[PDB]
RNA sequence: GCUAGUAGGUGGGGUAACGGCUCACCUAGGCGACGAUCCCUAGCUGGUCUGAGAGGAUGACCAGCCACACUGGAACUGAGAC
RNA sequence: CAGAAGAAGCACCGGCUAACUCCGUGCCAGCAGCCGCGGUAAUACGGAGGGUGCAAGCGUUAAUCGGAAUUACUGGGCGUAAAGCGCACGCAGGCGGUUUGUUAAGUCAGAUGUGAAAUCCCCGGGCUCAACCUGGGAACUGCAUCUGAUACUGGCAAGCUUGA
RNA sequence: CCUGGACGAAGACUGACGCUCAGGUGCGAAAGCGUGGGGAGCAAACAGGAUUAGAUACCCUGGUAGUCCACGCCGUAAACGAUGUCGACUUGGAGGUUGUGCCGGCGUGGCUUCCGGAGCUAACGCGUUAAGUCGACCGCCUGGGGAGUACGGCCGCA
RNA sequence: UGAUUCAUGACUGGGGUGAAGUCGUAACAAGGUAACCGUAGGGGAACCUGCGGUUGGAUC
């Protein structure tokens, strides 16, 4: 219900930084990034037409860390919803609380950010929240609880957010360890290496 | 076909027999081996495949493959078989569950092995 | 008002009764054409004034016979 | 600028005396992804070969298209030989849903959004001249209008 | 023997453009005027006059804009063997409303946004694209 | 091709009530290629699954209707039951 | 409160189809949905290492629709691929040149009644989230009645001459 | 001798009386069947002679049903244009045959052969006598084999 | 006393599949007698022969 292998593999097979790691290092300085993992990792893939569909799937899933059945149901929504599928399909994924934790500094990585939720140091408008999966609206107060204001990786993970871009949608007080979720962020807001309109199409495959 | 055509004599859609009549839509079925053998398949394939003759608990008497390298199987062994058709036998169209009632997994498998009725080792 | 069919007498030989059939005109559920429907109903006639072929005129009554539960108003057309 | 893609490669061949002689044939099309699309097809003894003299037939032979921002202007029909194809505009964000030879073709000419369906042969030779004789012969209301003697406006 | 008239008219026009034709001549009637009104409104063809008395003729001055016939296809919709009623809500968009559809309804035969407007539905006569 | 209470009529009886519901008499009708009769299968619907749709398949749970209560038959009591 | 402490498997990797090597075997043992694989250099059998896909599940079998425009109403065919009766006449049936009037059955518009609730869909609300529960709408594409419209189709009346 | 249809030229007349057609009915090559005739030539079967490894054949010499006539039955053929009937519309060329108007010359009808344009078609090809563009109605197809077979019905002397 | 339906029956009819043994060589080229259709007769077998029909016959 969660991976739980190696973190640097994925990043490999999808030839690009998932921001997996904290960003202490640089990715290339831990592993052999352009190289695909395996024996046969050395190899260049004449990849299909859906196997380029499915890797840019396989991209967005392993960047969030949701797993199959979870992101099925995402895409279900996205088209459900007026508008844009694909653009839908990234503001449901950006609107996850261990996803805006980890925007907001929290954690340093978003697999941090989910512990940090899962094991109730969140609260939502004043409620403890330890739903990973739970959608954030905008005006919304996500802080910290105040046993864990003290813990030292909180902060750690507040040093590394700032050597990062700043979210535009969100509104951090590092001071306060409490953030606004203002609006949605639009699609431009968001990263243009992401080919939604790849993962829309497999989807009717 | 015109309308008027169509109006006396509607589409008929065409109805599709079964390829695995004995089992009666059901998933698996038990039976009982009445004749325990091997057969050599059809060009331009060779070997010694080894098949059962299994009737049913509901009369129908079947013929059935044993896959997996060994087996345990004689006659009066009760077995379950399910629905699958092996291409170069002649008339083989069910397969024995391996690891059901008399029918043992095979020995010494080691991947594929829920297909083969074998336990995973412990190692 | 009282609801009320039309049709034509194709049967008089029941001593104050009459088989009258109404033509309904339908379009096909699948094929989209309008066809043509038939229904006959058995008609309690009094006086016994209708003759095969006539346009009569007819309304729901109460059960008359075993299969009669209409009866004759008026003839628009004799035949 | 110009999109280029390989959409099949096949091996042919003809009998002579001393026996088999094996070729090889490409069929491609190019787009600068704006209204603009040709296909090629080429023969060769060997694959690369093949796949240049095609690509270079493709950019000779391109034919317009008027697209209605990366959608059609109504649906469409196009027929060669045994194939029968479908297309239909469709909303920002479905992508486009086609076969592999029409998305191709649909893909190296600017189209975003379409609702595709190949009906009859789908051999990807007359596919995509099936395709591309549909986009062809798309109008658009600047041509509706102009052929009628109307506006614009009257149109719509 | 003759059964659609209006199918012959259209079939007319068809085969007129594309033989190049300036012009097509029939045997007129009310209805295929109140079409041929249409088609003129809506610029697919240039003129029609009437001429005749006990037996009138219907002539249709066909159109070409740049060497190529105006009329890209014309249809018969409703047809002696199956008629085709469309209620107002449901009425056909022919080439994603670039193309006209022909309505008969209790107000005259108009196009499909003609009948629109008026909130009427009525028998789809034929497309033009 | 089917049908003699069979189809209709009159009168008596009967039912909470119309009615061949039942009986006597008269008429000779009534149903059927818009599929009667006979044979096989089946509880019906709201819905459910699938499908772009049109359709195709289906009727478990939940709710409406019907039928049955070891098998065949019968009535009694009762506002209401066979 | 205590301590990472109690908690990962299943199928697959020749092509369709995302994922490749070695060793064993040698038309044997075996695999298989199909194409097919196995004859001493097997990415297809079996083990291993590596990889891919799903994950408290994963595979297999059964069954339905889909893909199948492969019963084609939407939406197919019939010279040679399956398919024009050997040729006619003709009842029922289907279809019907042109003009005027009338009718208002088909058709169209509007109204009213009904189309149980649940379900589906939309905007919301409540369970930490979701599933789930729930408020309000829409929808139920139908049927009936009433009042209108009259172009087209039908009926009735009267014609006309171009079909016969 | 009796008799059906088609076409043309001028008019007159009727006033949609029309088109198609499940079931039904009629016609329907050759072979074949029944009864009675006829029988030259031809010729299944059959006989002999050859050829051949054999030769129940092809070839040769013969030869009976049958082919012919009357009446009845059978109802099938690659019964083919492998192309249902009716109507409208859409560039051309060269012929055949049969009408008719006009001044050999110029028109205008019917039927028909070959080529070929657009268009259509998988291609071959079709192409105003469409397989082009449309409408009305009917017949028919739905992988190959099993099989146009079995069983049942109807028809038939078989 | 009928009808219908299921099971079964010595023997028998053809069919499919496999495998290839025996006998020939009917078809595909003018396939060595052009092939095929309907029908009739004959023959171990493919088939042969008569009568009419078709070209979906090569040569000329
Ligand atoms: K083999
Ligand atoms: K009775
Ligand atoms: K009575
Ligand atoms: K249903
Ligand atoms: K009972
Ligand atoms: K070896
Ligand atoms: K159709
Ligand atoms: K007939
Ligand atoms: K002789
Ligand atoms: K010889
Ligand atoms: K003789
Ligand atoms: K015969
Ligand atoms: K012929
Ligand atoms: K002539
Ligand atoms: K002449
Ligand atoms: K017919
Ligand atoms: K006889
Ligand atoms: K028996
Ligand atoms: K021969
Ligand atoms: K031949
Ligand atoms: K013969
Ligand atoms: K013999
Ligand atoms: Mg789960
Ligand atoms: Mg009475
Ligand atoms: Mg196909
Ligand atoms: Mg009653
Ligand atoms: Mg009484
Ligand atoms: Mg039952
Ligand atoms: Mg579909
Ligand atoms: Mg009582
Ligand atoms: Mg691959
Ligand atoms: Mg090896
Ligand atoms: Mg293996
Ligand atoms: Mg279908
Ligand atoms: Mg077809
Ligand atoms: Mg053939
Ligand atoms: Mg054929
Ligand atoms: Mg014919
Ligand atoms: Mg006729
Ligand atoms: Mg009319
Ligand atoms: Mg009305
Ligand atoms: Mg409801
Ligand atoms: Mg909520
Ligand atoms: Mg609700
Ligand atoms: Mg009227
Ligand atoms: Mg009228
Ligand atoms: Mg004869
Ligand atoms: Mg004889
Ligand atoms: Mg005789
Ligand atoms: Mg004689
Ligand atoms: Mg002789
Ligand atoms: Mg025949
Ligand atoms: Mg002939
Ligand atoms: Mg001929
Ligand atoms: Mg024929
Ligand atoms: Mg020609
Ligand atoms: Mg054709
Ligand atoms: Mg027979
Ligand atoms: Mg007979
Ligand atoms: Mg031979
Ligand atoms: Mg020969
Ligand atoms: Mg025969
Ligand atoms: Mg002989
Ligand atoms: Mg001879």
């Amino acid at each position: 219900a969660r991976y739980l292998g190696p973190k640097l593999k994925l990043s490999r097979r999808e030839g690009t930084d998932l921001f997996l790691k904290s960003g202490v290092r640089a990715i290339d300085t831990k592993c052999k990034i352009e190289q695909a993992p395996g024996q046969h990792g050395a190899r260049k893939p004449r990849l299909s037409d859906y196997g380029v569909q499915l890797r840019e799937k396989q991209k967005v899933r392993r960047i969030y860390g949701v797993l199959e059945r979870q992101f099925r149901n995402y895409y279900k929504e996205a088209a459900r919803l007026k508008g844009n599928t694909g653009e839908n399909l990234l503001a449901l994924l950006e609107g996850r609380l261990d996803n805006v934790v980890y925007r907001m500094g929290f954690g340093a990585t978003r697999a941090e950010a989910r512990q940090l939720v899962s094991h109730k140091a969140i609260m939502v408008n004043g409620r403890v929240v330890n739903i990973a999966s739970y959608q954030v609206s905008p005006n919304d107060v996500v802080s910290i609880r105040e046993k864990a204001k003290k813990q030292s990786r909180v902060k750690a993970a507040l040093e590394l957010a700032e050597q990062r871009e700043k979210p535009t949608w969100l509104e951090v007080d590092a001071g306060k360890m409490e953030g606004t979720f203002k609006r949605k962020p639009e699609r431009s807001d968001l990263s243009a290496d992401i080919n939604e309109h790849l993962i829309v199409e497999l989807y009717s495959k | 076909a015109t309308v008027n055509q169509l109006v006396r004599k509607p589409r008929a859609r065409k109805v599709a027999k079964s390829n695995v009549p004995a089992l009666e839509a059901c998933p698996q079925k038990r039976g009982v081996c009445t004749r325990v053998y091997t057969t050599t398949p059809k060009k331009p394939n060779s070997a010694l495949r080894k098949v059962c003759r299994v009737r049913l608990t509901n009369g129908f008497e079947v013929t059935s493959y044993i896959g997996g390298e060994g087996h345990n199987l004689q006659e009066h062994s009760v077995i379950l078989i399910r629905g699958g058709r092996v291409k170069d036998l002649p008339g083989v169209r069910y397969h024995t569950v391996r690891g059901a009632l008399d029918c043992s997994g095979v020995k010494d498998r080691k991947q594929a092995r829920s297909k083969y009725g074998v336990k995973r080792p412990k190692a | 008002k009282i609801r009320t069919l039309q049709g034509r007498v194709v049967s008089d030989k029941m001593e104050k009764s009459i088989v009258v059939a109404i033509e309904r005109f339908v379009k096909h559920p699948i094929y989209g054409k309008f066809i043509k429907r038939t229904t006959k109903l058995h008609v309690h006639d009094e006086n016994n004034e209708c003759g095969i072929g006539d346009v009569v005129e007819i309304r729901e009554c109460r059960p008359l016979s075993k299969t009669k539960s209409w009866t004759l108003v008026r003839v628009v057309e004799k035949a | 600028e110009l999109q280029e893609k390989l959409i099949a490669v096949n091996r042919v061949s003809k009998t002579v005396k001393g026996g088999r002689i094996f070729s090889f044939t490409a069929l491609t099309v190019v787009g600068d992804g704006n209204g603009r699309v040709g296909f090629g097809y080429g023969k060769a003894r060997e694959v690369p070969a093949a796949i240049q003299k095609a690509m270079e037939k493709a950019r000779r032979n391109m034919i317009n298209v008027a697209l209605n921002n990366g959608t059609l202007q109504h649906p469409v029909k196009g027929v060669h030989t045994g194939s029968r194809v479908f297309m239909q505009p469709a909303s920002e964000g479905t992508g486009i849903i086609a076969g592999g030879a029409m998305r191709a073709v649909l893909e190296v000419a600017g189209v975003h959004n379409v609702l595709a369906k190949a009906y009859g042969s789908t051999n990807p030779i007359n596919v995509v001249r099936a395709t591309i004789d549909g986009l062809e012969n798309m109008n658009s209301p600047e041509m509706v209008a102009a052929k009628r003697g109307k506006s614009v406006e009257e149109i719509l | 023997s003759m059964q659609d008239p209006i199918a012959d008219m259209l079939t007319r026009i068809r085969n007129g453009q594309a033989a190049n034709k300036a012009a097509v001549t029939m045997p007129s009637s009310k209805l295929k005027v109140a079409i041929a009104n249409v088609l003129k409104e809506e610029g697919f063809i240039e003129d029609f006059k009437v001429e005749g008395d006990t037996k009138p003729e219907l002539e249709l001055t066909l159109k070409y804009f740049q060497g190529k016939a105006v009329v890209e296809s014309i249809q018969r919709v409703s047809r002696p063997g199956l008629r085709i009623y469309k209620r107002k809500d449901e009425l056909p968009k022919v080439m994603a409303g670039l193309g006209i559809a022909v309505v008969s309804t209790s107000k005259g035969v108009m196009t499909d946004r003609a009948a629109r407007q008026a909130g009427l539905g009525g028998e789809i006569i034929c497309y033009v694209a």
